């Protein structure tokens, strides 16, 4: 407080003699007064040192933050200047002069004097543009000249995303220069980083319109109009897509009733160019983001029924699926990806997960949709609830649609599989995505196809890595990867069970479509991904390379469950779960023996983590963890003997696929699980298929028949344990069925055997 | 005719090879391996010139090409550490909202100085390299003082 | 720095004021590096690598 | 080149450019027309091109 900085002050200059060496602590003096609030007793000190070292440029600079602490801009500014004379190394204090001369007087020759030596020690600083900015608005109509050269050459260096180009727009269209604000647009639409702003769409989409009010009949026009239709109808299906991700319901209504207004001025143009191309996918998209408004209603709500409006959604996702994917031939030379197939795919993947994700779990579900609401009293209740009925249905897109021709089919797996290899590559390997199109996929009973979106992210990593107890950068694996997004899968999943467990309706979706569903990942695990992405990709900022570096090399030890990982149990056992169950699903030993390898790796770290629950022991938590704990899937001290079962199941596996076959038989025999004997039979008939049968001896076809009765004698027991115990068929890795395919064959295959 | 004219004829493809191996995220790791290509020419150079007969007039250019060599070296070095420090310098700038302690010793004021200064942290950063230089020429020696 | 924020006390003897009273800048370091009777150095401050320390520095 | 050739005289010059267009090229230029967003022939410098190549061939 001050009467301690007056305490210490009084007996410190009782421990000083002469007045000069009192003056020489002044800046000590006043740095504590400062630190009291003590203003005036601070600018006391520090001139009573002044006035003993009129040199120090810190006294100066600091006398010069005591005025711009009590507003006074020029005595602020002439400490500081004084601070610049005494040390020209404090670039800083330069533009710290022109700040507080703009904010003082724009017209001051001095403010325009202080940006020039401001400029002159920082060129490329968005600081500097917008202190130019702030004089040349105020030049006027020869400001105006010299504001569109500063803005043309300073975007030429790209910092600043969003507001330059939004400022150019107005100026070009207060001045009327229509046809250059869409051919900046035509030009600024090719960054990623502007096509990202919800405000830049807007003044897109805006200036689009204020261009086609300007067109006339001419026979040029007829091919402008046709170009920015294209542009406006894109720009509509992306400010729809942020607009439902960042705005309110009503918010998303006036847009979507703007995009069936400019939709509906189309539908004339029945031809075959690239407008009829665009507009054709643009119903697809319409009626998609018409279905997530519909879900978006439902998500804030209270009071409606989740059944009229998962309908109607339905029904809108029956189109925006059924709409044809465009029919491009993509020409030998231009290495553009066409941007009409990655969104007729993005559209294809999100209305089929959509579709399924409303149908689960019901029998007619789509023929509800189209025998009830495929017809124009549901074409009423579609609008009704999107728009309200105030504006005319003859005057709209879809008020004077038709949803009659509508086919009943649900979306097939594998066109999902193949729609998802484009929905990823027009999100960019976003996070979010990626975890909502895992969480669509980990609603069915096919794993996600995550290995083939990996080696299309990041085809350039190996598939494992020999060196799992490292955590640098350049020993990272697709299998690093693939385990973090099923981690991030894991973690949202349990995160939505969790808000489920209360007032779930079976008409409500288990996953909300992507520009409606709220963050899945947290800004710690996209931290790492955008990281992990910047590093491979060399997108990586000067100097940040090492912040990068540092955050990468944090949670690979996290990832590989290294020293103090501090994972979840049951996190551990679905990575080995779901890498086993990879593993054995691929045609290749390389890959087999990676996934399995990477399983086992888990598995044998798990065995550790069993043997502190075995016990009652808890397990330390981290206070920030890369992967949530959930106690709705805590380990109970029951499981423990299954969790140490398929443990070294998954051992004898990998033992197998080692090459280790006796080990891994004595290793099945002795563990007599069924998921063992079904090894066991694939063993002894693969031991049974490694024997050429071109003239064998006697002694080689009678241990080949030794073989399939081994194999016969082991897919018995798993009919035995199946119907003693219909408990048992939940841990085989096939139909059970399938034991019976087999067990036929094999009784062929000995009884044939007897006939000679 | 000259061995070092014949001898440093690699460099121009092992400075691109250097290049093609890195990114502007790893553009520091870049000039480390030109100052190590530099040195392993500027000790093959060395490695000739402390061989050669005094006064045999071909090895002018050898020692020529190793003076040359051996200050382009020492410029990849002064490089790598100044360029280092003025990306640093305008990565923190927005963050560093620093308190002087009432009770520091001289040493935590210059602790405090070498954050707050880069003017007195470049500075330093000449005489580290200055002194580097210095110490690359007197090598193994020490120990060879007959006193 | 030192002499600003570490208040000494009952200290009867300075340090030179050609020393304590110097201002610096790296722009003058290298006019008073071509101001030096030291011939040698006048020679090696023409030649391309100590051109490029300058400016680096700089 | 084989047009600057066949005017001075050359014919064996002419018939040396003719082996280094190899005897698959024609058919090449449709293949490179059919699988990419061009047209039914390959473009007009093109089709005049074959025709011309043809002309030189009889």
């Amino acid at each position: 407080s001050k009467a301690d900085v007056e305490r210490y002050i009084a007996s410190v200059q009782g421990s000083t003699p002469s007045p000069r060496q009192k003056s020489m602590k002044g800046f000590y003096f006043a740095k504590l007064y400062y630190e009291a609030k003590e203003y005036d007793l601070a600018k006391k000190y520090i001139c009573t040192y002044i006035n003993v070292q009129e040199r120090d440029p810190k006294a100066h600079r600091f006398l010069g933050l005591l005025y711009e602490l009590e507003e006074n801009t020029d005595k602020a500014v002439e400490c500081y200047r004084r601070s610049v004379e005494l040390n020209p190394t404090q670039k800083d204090l330069v533009l710290k002069i022109a700040e507080l001369l703009c904010k003082n007087d724009v017209t001051d020759g001095r403010a325009k004097y202080w940006l020039e030596r401001a400029a002159k020690l920082f060129p490329g600083s968005p600081a500097i543009y917008k202190l130019k900015e702030q004089l040349l608005d105020c030049e006027g109509e020869d400001g105006w000249n010299k504001l569109f050269d500063l803005i043309q050459s300073e975007l030429y260096v790209r910092p600043d995303d969003v507001h330059v180009n939004i400022r150019l727009v107005e100026v070009y269209r207060s001045t009327k220069r229509l046809k250059d604000a869409v051919a900046h647009c035509h030009e600024a639409e090719r960054n990623i980083a502007l096509r990202s702003s919800l405000e830049w769409n807007s003044c897109v989409v805006q200036t689009l319109k204020e261009y086609l009010e300007s067109l006339q009949c001419l026979e040029s026009d007829k091919s402008d109009w046709r170009a920015t239709n294209t542009d406006l109808l894109l720009a509509y299906a992306n400010l729809m897509l942020l607009t439902l991700s960042t705005r309110d319901v009503q918010e998303s209504r006036e847009l979507l009733q703007s995009f069936d207004s400019a939709l509906q001025s189309v539908k004339s143009l029945g031809g075959n160019d690239e407008l009829s191309a665009t507009f054709l996918e643009m119903k697809g998209h319409f009626y998609m983001h018409a279905g997530s408004l519909l879900l978006k209603m439902g998500q804030h709500s209270s009071n409606v029924q989740w059944r009229a409006l998962s309908e109607l959604a339905a029904l809108c996702y029956l189109i925006a699926f059924q709409v044809p994917r465009p029919k491009i031939k993509l020409i030998k030379g231009e290495a553009g990806q066409n941007l009409l197939e990655m969104m007729a795919c993005d559209r294809l993947s999100q209305s089929g997960h959509m579709l399924l994700n409303l149908s689960r779990g019901k029998q007619d579900f789509l023929k509800e949709i189209v025998e009830t609401f495929a017809n124009k009293s549901g074409q009423s209740a579609l609008y009704d609830a999107l728009f309200s009925s105030q504006s005319p249905k003859d005057t709209s897109f879809l008020g004077s649609d038709d949803i009659g021709n509508i086919d009943v089919r649900e979306p097939e797996l594998e066109d999902l599989t193949r729609y998802d290899v484009g929905a990823i590559r027009a999100h960019n390997g976003s996070l979010q995505h990626l975890t909502w199109l895992g969480l669509q996929w980990n609603s069915l009973p096919a794993l996600p196809g995550i290995r083939k979106w990996l080696k299309q992210l990041f085809h350039h990593l190996p598939h494992e890595t020999s060196r799992l107890e490292t955590n640098a950068p350049e020993s990272i694996c697709i299998l690093d990867l693939e385990v973090f997004l099923l981690g991030v899968v894991y973690t949202s999943h349990l995160q939505l069970k969790e808000k489920c467990n209360s007032h779930h309706s079976s008409y409500q979706p288990l996953c909300l479509p992507l520009p409606v569903c709220k963050q899945l990942c947290t800004e710690r695990q996209k931290s790492w991904w955008d990281a992990v992405c910047t590093l491979i990709h060399r997108k990586a900022v000067p100097g940040n390379v090492a912040k990068l570096r540092l955050l990468v090399q944090h949670e690979i030890n996290t990832l590989r469950a290294q020293e103090k990982h501090g994972l979840q149990p049951a996190l551990l056992v679905h990575w080995a779960e779901c890498l086993q169950k990879t593993g054995s699903g691929l045609n290749s030993f390389y890959d087999q023996r990676e996934y399995i390898g990477r399983s086992v790796h888990y598995w044998k770290k798990v065995l550790p983590l069993l043997k502190i629950i075995k016990k009652k022991n808890s397990i330390p938590e981290p206070i920030d963890p890369l992967f949530k704990h959930f106690h709705s899937v805590d380990i109970q001290a029951s499981e423990i003997v299954e969790y140490e079962e398929d443990a070294h199941i998954t051992f004898a596996i990998l033992d197998a696929v080692n090459g280790n076959i006796e080990d891994a038989v004595t290793a099945f025999e002795s563990i007599k699980s069924v998921v063992s004997y079904w090894n066991l039979a694939l063993i002894f008939h693969r031991k049974a298929e490694d024997i050429e049968n071109d003239a064998l001896s006697p002694e080689e076809q009678e241990e080949c028949k030794n073989y399939l009765r081994k194999t016969r004698d082991y897919l018995i027991k798993i009919i035995d344990d199946s119907d003693s115990n219909l408990s048992v068929v939940k841990k085989l890795p096939v139909p059970l069925e399938s034991v019976k395919e087999m067990l036929n064959s094999v009784m062929q295959e000995l009884e044939d055997y007897s006939e000679g | 005719d000259d061995p070092g004219e014949a001898a440093s004829m690699s460099m121009f493809s092992d400075f691109l090879q250097s290049f093609l191996k890195h990114s502007s995220s790893t553009v520091f790791d870049l000039v480390e391996e030109y100052e190590n290509i530099c040195g392993s020419q500027v000790n093959i150079l060395s490695k000739i010139v402390s061989r050669a007969t005094p006064g045999l007039q071909k090895f002018s250019k050898t020692a020529s090409m190793l003076w040359l060599l051996q200050q382009e070296m020492v410029t990849w070095r002064l490089l790598a550490s100044l360029y280092r420090d003025r990306i640093q310098s305008a990565l923190e700038e927005e963050s560093v909202f620093a308190v002087t302690a009432v009770n520091a010793s001289e040493k935590t004021v210059v602790e405090a100085l070498f954050q707050r200064d880069s003017l007195v942290r470049q500075s330093q950063l000449v005489v580290d390299w200055l002194e580097s230089i210095a110490k690359d020429e007197i090598g193994e020696f020490s120990d060879n003082i007959e006193f | 720095e030192i002499q600003t924020s570490v208040a000494t006390l009952d200290e009867t003897e300075e340090l030179p004021r050609e020393y304590l009273g110097a201002n610096w800048t790296l722009e003058k370091v290298f006019e008073e590096l071509q101001a030096t009777d030291k011939k040698r150095v006048l020679e090696e401050n023409q030649e391309h690598y100590h051109i490029v320390q300058k400016f680096l520095i700089l | 080149i084989m047009r600057k050739f066949l005017a001075s005289k050359k014919h064996e010059a002419a018939k040396e450019v003719f082996v280094k267009i190899p005897q698959d090229s024609i058919a090449e230029i449709y293949n490179q027309c059919e699988e990419q967003g061009m047209e039914s022939p390959l473009p007009a410098e093109d089709d005049n091109a074959i025709r011309e190549h043809l002309c030189i061939r009889a």
